[PDB]
C-alpha cells in the first residue's frame, strides 16, 4: 500500500462484466509531501475518491479483500483517503 | 445532442452521492437537479455516451448503499424535440 | 473545499435536533437545509472531514430519539462540478 | 492494473494444454496519451483485443479471477478496452 | 520483507472499515546501516512500532497471514523490530 | 480547542501501552495522566481531531491485547468551561 | 530510548519478588514502582529489549508463585513523548 | 508472464524435497528480437525447454497452477515455447 | 525465484510469534559469477543456509507453500543451495 | 475504424424493426445487411463503441417482440484485415 | 503451400467474431468467406502452420461464445491440386 | 532447430503407415527408422515444431487403425549433444 | 573418474525424452546408448556428480510422461576396472 | 557478562547441527562443547543476549529434525562465580 | 571448506561398515570417529556436498543390515566457527 494522488479517470465500455459499476481511477504515487512523483497506474475506487485527492491504493491478491472487489479481477484498489501525514513530528501534509 | 443520464432517488442524500459518484467516475457535466415533489429528486448528467454509461452504472451502485433508488436510465441520443421542451440543459 | 455531511428526516423536528447536535459535536458550519417536499427535509453541514464523520453519527444518534431518520452519509470532498450545481453552501 | 497499448502477437506451439485456445498478446505500458513508454509484457486476452488498441491488463494473483483463465497458469490478463482517459479535466485519449 | 526504517505516520478518517483501528505507518527501506535508501511505502503495524525504529515489513499476499490483517485488504505489514544486523561478523546496527 | 481523547484502564500497564500506541499512531500530544484511585488509571491525549480519533481507536485494540479497558471516548470540541476547570492540559494558566 | 518492562500485581509482595527476579535474570535497571491505589502496584524496569523480554517472563514466572499477576507487557522502545510525561525514570 | 531466453542451468543438491526432480533453468527477458536485455532470473521447467530457446515464464502466486509445481514452493515457471512474435504484421522472431 | 549470495544475518527479538525460531537472513542477488549485484533483501531459512553460500530465495505468496513456513507470515524464503551454474555450456561457478 | 454491431434474425421483418430500433437508439450508421440464405438475415451497424453496444442490446429488445433472435455480438474494433475482406462498409 | 484453417458457422455473426478473433491472434491472412446457403457460412484463413493452429483454436472458443459452430479444421499442407481447384485464395 | 517427431510401434506395418501419414500431413522430413529389436521399431521425423506436432498426432490416429501404438512424442528442439550421439539424421 | 548415470526404458522414445531432458538439466556429456535387444534400450550419461544426480532425476520424471521406465541409477565413483571393461565412454 | 546458551543432545549429530545452526543464525561465539558421557553432548554458545536467544530458538527447532534434544536453556546474566568455576569459555585468566 | 557427513551408530561395527561403504560410494575423505561415550560412536566424512549426500544414504542403507543406526545428517557448508571448535578435520 503506497501513498498516491488521483490524477484522472479511465472509462472502458467493453469490459469483463463482473466489474461494471466499478470506478476506474488513475493514480500516481506521491512523495510524502503531496507532490506527485511517479507513473500512472489504474485502480478501482471503494471509498469514493475524486480528482485531487490523496489516497492509498493496495495492490495484488489483497486488493480483492473488499466487496465490490471480491472474486472480481483487480490487482490495485483504493482503501483510504489521506487526512494528514506526519514525519518526525512535523506535519508535511494536511487537507 | 449530448447524451443523457438520469438517476431518481426518493431521499435527497441518495441523489447527491449518486450525482457525485457519477461525476467522479467519468468526464461528465452535472447539469442540475429536478424536484418532482413528494420527496422524489432526480439528478441529470450529460456528456459523451461512454462517459454517461460509466457514470450511471457508478451512481446506481453508489446510491443503493444509501438505499431507495427509484429509477435509473440513460438516453444516448435525445430527440431534438425533447431538449427543446424539457429542462435537461442543452436547451437553446 | 470542505467536506459534506447530510441528514434527511421525514419530520421537521428531527432535522433541527439532528442539526443542533452536529454543530455542538465538532467544529463544523451549518449552512442551511433543502426541503425535497413530501415531508422529507435535509440538513447540510460542511467542514473538515473527520469532524463531519464525527458530527453526523452524533446527530443521527440524537435524532433517532425523535422519529425516523431516512439516511446519513458523508462525502469527504465533493467533485468540483457538484458544488457548482447544488445548494451546498460552497457555490462560487 | 496498468495502462497499455497492444503491440503484437505471440504464437507458441508447445504450451501447457490447460492454456490452449488462449489468445496471447504483447503489451507495453503507456503514459495516458497512447504513447507506449515501457517494456514488452505478455498477457492473455479475454475481451478480444486486437493490435493497436489501448487496454487495461491486470496482473498477478488476481489476473486469474476471470473465466477462460481460472486455474490456468497465467499471471497477467487483459480486462477492458479504454475509450477515454481524463487528466485534470482534459481528455488525453479518445477512441 | 526488507530492512525498513520507520519515518512517519499516515492518518485516514474515511477508510475501508475492515481495517479501521489499524495503525498505519510510513517506512523507507534502509541499507543495513540505518541509512534510509528508498521510496516511502505504507504498511500497517502489528507490533507497536514507533518513529525512528528499524523494522522488517513483509509485503504482498503473505502480509495478511497474521491476525488483525486476516481477511483485511493489506499488502504490507510490520512483523519485527531489528536488534542487530550482522555482516561477515561485524555489527552494523545496534539498539 | 484541541480535540480530546481518553482511555481508562483498570490496571496500569494497560494505560501505558494505551498511551504509547496512541502516540506512535498519529501526531498527538500526550498530556499527562489522571489517577482516580482504586487502581483505575486514565490516559489523556489531545491534538487535532482526525489524529486523536485515529489514535484512540488504535489504543483500544492496543489495550485489549492486555485486557481490561474500562472506558474509551473522544471529544472533538470541548466547551471552553471544561478546559478551564479540569486538568486536561490546555487550560489558560 | 531504552526498552520498557512492567509488572503489575495486586500485592506489594508480588511486585518485590517480581523485581528481584527480573534484575537477577538479565542486566536491567529498576526505576521504581508506581502505586495506582486500590492495592494494585506496578514494577518498572528498563534496559535492552531482549533482556527485558527475558526479564519479565522470568519475573512473571517467579511472581505467579506468590499471588495474582494482573498484566505484564514489554515496549521495545517507548515513543519520546511518553518518557517525558510518565514517571518511567527516563524523564529528561 | 514475460518473454525470455534461456542462458544456462542451475543445479542445487540441498533443497526442499517437495521440489526434487524439477529442472531448474536460468532466463533473461529479451526484446522481441531474441536480444536478451535484463537480469538473470531462475524458473523451473514444465515444457522441456533447453538452452537457446525463447520461453515465457509466469511468476508468482499463479506459477504453481500447473499440475507439477502444485503445492510446491515456486514463484516462476516456464509455460510455452515461442515460435514467432509478430509486431504490426512483420515477424521479429522465427525458428 | 532468483539466485543470490548470503551476506549476513538479521536478529529480531520482538516479532510475530508464528515465526519464532526462524532464522532471518540477508541476501544480495548475484550474477552467475558469484559477484553480488543488487540490494539487500531479508528471507528466512528452510534449508540451513549460512554466510557465504549461494542460494535461491523464492518470494511472495508462494514462499509459504513449504512446511515450517505455511500459515506463517513470510514473503521471502530460501529453498536451495546452489552447486554450479552453466552458461552456454561453460561452468561459471563452482562450490 | 469504428466499432461493429450485428443482429441476425431468421426473418426479414425482425431485422427491419431491429435495424430501425438501432439507429433511433444512438449515433450509429446503418450500412446494410448480408443475406446468408435459408431465411436468416443480418443487420450491420457501425459507430463508436459504447454507442453500438447501447444500440444493439437496445435493438435486440425490439426484435424479441416480433420473433426469435439468432445471435447478437459487438466487436469494438475489427482487425484491419477483416474490414478489407468482408462487406462491412469500411472497405478501401 | 501456406497452411489452411477453416471455420463453419450457422449464422453470420458467428463467422465474423470467429473470423476476427482468428486474425487478431496470429500472423494470418483472412482470405474471404464462402456462402453455401441455408445460412451456413465458412471462414477461410491461410498462413504459416504454427500461426493457423493458434488462430483456429482461438476462433473456435470465440464463436462458441455466440454458439453453434458446425466444424473447425486445419490442414497444414494442402495438395497442389486443391489450391488450384478450390476458391481458397493461393491459386 | 529441426524439431523431432517419433512414433514407436510393435509392428513394422504400424510404423510405416504412421510415417506415410506424417509426411502427407505437413512439411516434415523423414530420415529413417531405428530397430530397437524384439519387434519394436521407431519412425523418426524432423522439421519445424508445429508441423511435427500436427504431423505426429495425425499418425498415432492413423496407426491405431492397424494395431497398438506404443509411444508418440515430440521434442521442439533437441539439445545439441543428442543429435551428435544418436541416429536422428542431423549429425555433422 | 567422472560419475555415471543410466536410464533403461522399454521403448525407444522413452530413452530419448529421458536422454534429452538429462542433457538440458545440467552440464553432462551424453555418451551414447546401448541396445540390449528385445526393445530394451539404455541411455548412458556421464559428468560431474551433482549434475548427473540432478539430470538423472529429471529424466526419470520426464520419461514417466511416456510410461515404462525400467531402471534409473547413478554411480558416483565407478571403479577404474568398470570404465575400462564396459562401453561407458571414459575408457582409455 | 556475555550471555550463555546451551543445547544438550543425546546423539552427536544433534549437537553439531544444533551447534552449527546456532552459529549460522546470529553473531554468536561457539565456545566449545562438553561431553558428560552416556552419549549426552552439550553445545555451548556465548555472545550478545539477543543473538544467542535467537540462535537458541533456531537450534532447538533445527536439532528436533534429527530428534532427541534433552534440554535447551539460555542464561542472560551468568553470575561471575560460574564462568570462573566452570569451563564455559569466558573464564578469567585466558 | 567442504560439506560434512555424519552417521551415528550404537555399535562400533555399524560405524565401520558405514565408513567403508561411504568411501566406496563417493569421493569423500574419511576423517575419523568421535566417541561420545555410552556406546554411541560417530563417523565423520567431508567433501563436496553432493558426494556426502550419496555417501551417507549409501551407509545408512548399508549399516542397517548390521544393527540399528541412530542418526544421519549432512551439512553442506559448516559455519567457519564450528571447524575451529569441533574436531571435524578441517581444523587450523
Amino acid at each position: 500500500m503506497v501513498l498516491g494522488k488521483v490524477v484522472g479517470t479511465v472509462v472502458a465500455s467493453r469490459k469483463e462484466p463482473r466489474i461494471e459499476g466499478l470506478s476506474l481511477l488513475l493514480v500516481r504515487a506521491c512523495d510524502p509531501d503531496g507532490t506527485p512523483t511517479g507513473g500512472a497506474v489504474v485502480c478501482a475506487d471503494a471509498v469514493g475518491a475524486g480528482v485531487g485527492e490523496v489516497v492509498l491504493y493496495a495492490s495484488g491478491s489483497s486488493a480483492r479483500q473488499t466487496e465490490v472487489t471480491n472474486n472480481r479481477p483487480v490487482d490495485a484498489t483504493i482503501m483510504a483517503i489521506v487526512d494528514l501525514v506526519e514525519m518526525g513530528g512535523d506535519v508535511r501534509f494536511r487537507k | 445532442a449530448d447524451a443523457l443520464g438520469m438517476i431518481e432517488v426518493r431521499g435527497f442524500v441518495g441523489m447527491v452521492e449518486a450525482a457525485d459518484a457519477m461525476v467522479k467516475a467519468a468526464k461528465v457535466e452535472l447539469i442540475g437537479y429536478e424536484k418532482t415533489g413528494g420527496g422524489y429528486v432526480t439528478a441529470v448528467v450529460r456528456g459523451d455516451v461512454a462517459a454517461v454509461k460509466a457514470a450511471t452504472e457508478a451512481g446506481q451502485r453508489a446510491a443503493e448503499r444509501v438505499g431507495e433508488v427509484v429509477a435509473v436510465h440513460v438516453i444516448p441520443r435525445p430527440h431534438v424535440n425533447v431538449d427543446a421542451a424539457l429542462p435537461l440543459g442543452r436547451t437553446p
